[PDB]
RNA sequence: GUUACGGCGGUCCAUAGCGGCAGGGAAACGCCCGGUCCCAUCCCGAACCCGGAAGCUAAGCCUGCCAGCGCCGAUGAUACUACCCAUCCGGGUGGAAAAGUAGGACACCGCCGAACAC
RNA sequence: AGUUUAACUGGGGCGGUUGCCUCCUAAAAUGUAACGGAGGCGCCCAAAGGUUCCCUCAACCUGGACGGCAAUCAGGUGUUGAGUGUAAGUGCACAAGGGAGCUUGACUGCGAGACGGACAUGUCGAGCAGGGACGAAAGUCGGGACUAGUGAUCCGGCACCUCUGAGUGGAAGGGGUGUCGCUCAACGGAUAAAAGGUACCCCGGGGAUAACAGGCUGAUCUUCCCCAAGAGUCCAUAUCGACGGGAUGGUUUGGCACCUCGAUGUCGGCUCGUCGCAUCCUGGGGCUGGAGCAGGUCCCAAGGGUUGGGCUGUUCGCCCAUUAAAGC
RNA sequence: UUGUGCGCCGAUAAUGUAGCGGGGCUCAAGCACACCGCCGAAGCCGCGGCAGCCAACGUGUUGGCUGGGUAGGGGAGCGUCC
RNA sequence: UCAAACUCCGUGAUAGCUGGUUCUCCCCGAAAUGCAUUUAGGUGCAGCGUCGCAUGUUUCUUGCCGGAGGUAGAGCUACUGGAUGGCCGAUGGGCCCCACAGGGUUACUGACGUCAGCCAAACUCCGAAUGCCGGUAAGUCCAAGAGUGCGGCAGUGAGACGGCGGGGGAUAAGCUCCGUGCGUCGAGAGGGAAACAGCCCAGAUCGCCGGCUAAGGCCCCUAAGCGUGUGCUAAGUGGAAAAGGAU
């Protein structure tokens, strides 16, 4: 729709020598942002991702 | 009224069987 | 008066008026009756005139029973309005009313009275109708 | 002044679509529907939106099992 | 044993089904007869169009 | 093969259910004793799990009985209806309900295992 | 100075609405309109997703400290009447409801055959491969019980690529993969960019479309009737007759929009008629709560007659003075 | 007192009978049920000519079916000038 | 002639607009619907037409077997809601015994249950016909001049009335809006209907001073029967009509 600053916020999800974005849309009144996440990068595997926006 | 009343009452002839178009 | 308090939907289709009667066919609870022969729609205010015409032809006592309610309205809509832009609002209720269907029910005595009363509630209704004795 | 009503929603094309009797491929679907009103029997699988469709190449047969109506795939025989 | 048909009206006014079914019998033009089987194909159609044949018996 | 046995299944899943009466425990189904060991409670060896067989068929379960609570259910007729006839009405060929009735029904079937036996 | 300023619409305007989901209409497949009837959305979600396991509610009856209609507890009946994140339906107890432990498949590369289908869009999809979760294993996991939760194309932006690199070598730039930027909501989106008047009006067209008139119907209006609660001192019917009901006539305000917009000249007045009777007078008559004079109501009856004046453009109306009477 | 088949009143508008199409009709020329015949169309048949599709045969004969037609598609032709 | 003259030129301006468009025969032959649309009177694609090639009966019809449906109808102590009359009276409550607690009384208001009769497009434990999807067996078969695929050439995309089913409206409209292997008109003459596009019959190759029939009709006008038999009608019914009234 548009770019406000929505509940449902924030993107970008970016590996650690694994450059694959791979995105999710969450909200951001909850606490967290330095643990869990893990997914298939190129050349690599199952390996773990952050965040990152 | 009266002209309406005999175009849907002529249509209750016997070479017509009942019906007749615009009544 | 005869309303609901309360119906579901408030906009109705108009009733059916296909078909012979299912139910209310046969004299229930009194012993002089009135039996429909055509098909129409009976409002509130035609009953209301005719229970009172049955009252103020016995008088004093004497029990009557209306096996009807007007639970089916129908929708006026406001005056010199083009057609279109809408559907009305209810205004007055209907009961449909089925050939061989049964509405009013007398318990008095004398036969006399009794089919002359149920003559005068017939003439307040817009339906060709005969009389019932409870018999075969 | 207004009919504040007006609104709907286009059609979704349910119901069943390979009746009985008929010869069926694999992945092919047998009826769109919301909820399971009919449900699988053998060689017969779900979809997400609750579709049916064959795993299993053969001929229908509408039966029930225990109340509920199932649908199934039986052998063609082989030529 | 056989039926034998003759078309008396005319198939104006008459639906698909009638149509097709007097093709299906052989009839086309007015009078003409056909001399049919009894069997249960046979006696279908003429239920369907009756109004349209008369129908005789020869057995 | 067979008995008032147990277990796994099926019927286009109540004709199979609920309730009442009587009745059975050989091996089995069970209930019961106790938490040593695996294991478990959003607290509790109550449940799940473990180790045994003092006790009782009371209950579960199986057997017969009761058509009472529920179910099943026709023929024929009626409603409705396709087609056709028919100047309104109504009708003819075919199809055919629901309800009601007569009735039915205290299920049936298959496999393995036991016990029992030639 | 150049140009825009929407469409639908039972004429146009005013109002309202435009896209998507659910239900009825919708006529037992699908599909189907109306300014027809009821609602809703332009989201949320370290879990409200995945998996393995386990359990069954609501309601009622009773007991029970504060505690009551209900709070948490215990014991029975309870096939399912609760609940399902959010509208409705279809389904869910075999649970998709409730609860607990691990956890990221809310993955990558594909996809047989099919639905639906103007077209572009849209929907499911078994099965194969890497690499994983859970589980003892079988097996399930390519988001949520399902359907809504969003917007084509163009033009730009960010990261990565062993693609190109306008003589060579680089580079800019352009590509590609993954992705972002629009209440373009008039939601298949005329431009990135745009509100109104015209009784100064002009042109082309239209009876596809309105006003006067005709026409159809007759809600409404007028005329009439049916039944009789009562009024009428009593007395239903001398007279008025309620509450309801059934028809006329086509004059009234309106409904439809069928001929006429390459012209059917529209309120009233004057002059001039002619026609109907549902009759103002005259004429004949029945009943009376008709003593008589005057009347009241009803039936038949159209030949003749049915005034002049003030105000208003007015029709209608009110008034003055007369009249046998001052008709519709 | 029931059900029926025909009937009565209710009934009633404006250029002229004027709600059988008219004369006229109950000494039915009206309603109903059966029966007999008949008239009636460019329908069907009968005698002939042309044409299109197909088929059979022979060096184009026959036969069956077919032939309303606007928007429109296709095919085959007359006529005028150079 | 002036809400911005006149003349030549651009210029043959442009119009989703109106009108007009010329010789003949032969064959086949529609549509007035869908989605979208700065769009509703226009247009694009699909639909229906023909021409050519390809595929050969795959189309259609009738019979038989197999399948889902929730319509009419009916039903409801089989759910959600409305609701008639009874039985009980908890619960409520006027009032009394007066503490008000508590003992109760009386038409009182009547849950919940219970006996009986009922209604519903958005109520369904149930559930028709037809229509529909596939299979099969024949039929039509010197044809329906069928179906499907492809390519050329289009037109239509303002539909009307009648029957059946339904919405809006006043269950009015020659009203308006949808359905329908239903029809006709459109594009279709002729006969009957007094005259009358859509009604009934019937689908026109041309000719004949030939015959038989349908719908309809046979006193004269008008060709055909003041036909046969048995009964009704007294009203000019026939040849408009209601509620209701009546030996």
């Amino acid at each position: 729709a548009r770019n406000e600053i929505r509940p449902i916020v924030k993107l970008r999800s970016t590996a650690g020598t694994g450059y694959t974005y791979v995105t999710r849309k969450n909200r951001r009144n909850d606490p967290d942002r330095i643990v869990l996440r893990k997914y298939d990068p190129v050349l690599r595997r199952h390996v773990e991702f952050r965040e990152e926006r | 009224a009266k002209r309406g009343r005999k175009k849907r009452d002529r249509k209750h002839s016997k070479a017509n069987h009942g019906k007749r178009p615009n009544a | 008066m005869l309303i609901p308090r309360k119906v579901k939907h408030r906009k109705q289709h108009h009733p059916e008026q296909r078909g012979i009667a299912s139910g209310g066919t046969s004299v229930s609870f009194g012993d002089y009756g009135i039996q429909a022969l055509e098909h129409a729609y009976i409002t509130n205010r035609q009953i209301e005139s005719a229970r009172i015409a049955i009252n103020r032809h016995i008088k004093r006592g004497g029990k009557v029973w209306i096996n009807i309610f007007p639970d089916r309205p129908l929708t006026k809509k406001p005056a010199e309005t083009r057609m279109g832009s809408g559907k009305g609002s209810p205004e007055w209720w209907v009961a449909n009313v089925k050939p061989g269907r049964v509405l009013f029910e007398l318990s008095y005595p004398d036969e006399k009275t009794a089919r002359d009363a149920l003559t005068r509630a017939i003439h307040k209704l817009p339906i060709k109708a005969r009389i019932v004795t409870r018999e075969e | 002044s207004s009919s504040r009503n007006g609104r709907d929603s286009a059609a979704q094309r349910l119901g069943v679509k390979r009746f009985g009797g008929q010869v069926v491929k694999a992945g092919e679907i047998l009826v769109r529907q919301r909820g399971t009103h009919f449900h699988p029997g053998v060689n017969v699988g779900r979809g997400g939106d609750d579709t049916l469709f064959a795993l299993a190449p053969g001929a229908v047969e509408f039966g029930a099992k225990r109340g509920r109506k199932t649908v199934n795939i039986v052998p063609v025989a082989r030529p | 044993a056989e039926l034998k048909i003759t078309q008396v009206r005319s198939t104006i006014g008459a639906r698909w089904k009638q149509r097709e079914s007097l093709r299906t019998l052989g009839l086309k033009k007015i009078r003409q007869s056909v001399v049919r089987e009894d069997n249960a194909q046979t006696r279908g159609l003429i239920n369907t169009v009756h109004h349209l044949v008369e129908v005789e018996e020869v057995g």
